[PDB]
């Protein structure tokens, strides 16, 4: 999820946002 | 998971920012 | 709104802390 | 929701708890 995508790798702005809603 | 759950925290903030009004959901898995 | 702002920084700080595995849905407009 | 509630008083670890998923 956000913790497998974001804490092996930088996730830019635009990548975190999906996770918005 | 030291490592991931001190990273999470700085996700929570960084959602809470980028996110706003709109609001975000956190879920910890995987 | 901006002390608000800042409160709400807090709440999803320590909701990660207090639910832990369980996650969360962060919902500033309700 | 929880802003109007935690932010206009101080709330214990479980109170917050019921906002867990
Ligand atoms: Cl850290
Ligand atoms: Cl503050
Ligand atoms: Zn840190
Ligand atoms: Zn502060």
């Amino acid at each position: 999820g956000i913790v497998e995508q974001c804490c092996t790798s930088i996730c830019s702005l635009y990548q975190l946002e999906n996770y918005c809603g | 998971f030291v490592n991931q759950h001190l990273c999470g925290s700085h996700l929570v903030e960084a959602l809470y920012l980028v996110c706003g009004e709109r609001g975000f959901f956190y879920t910890p898995k995987t």
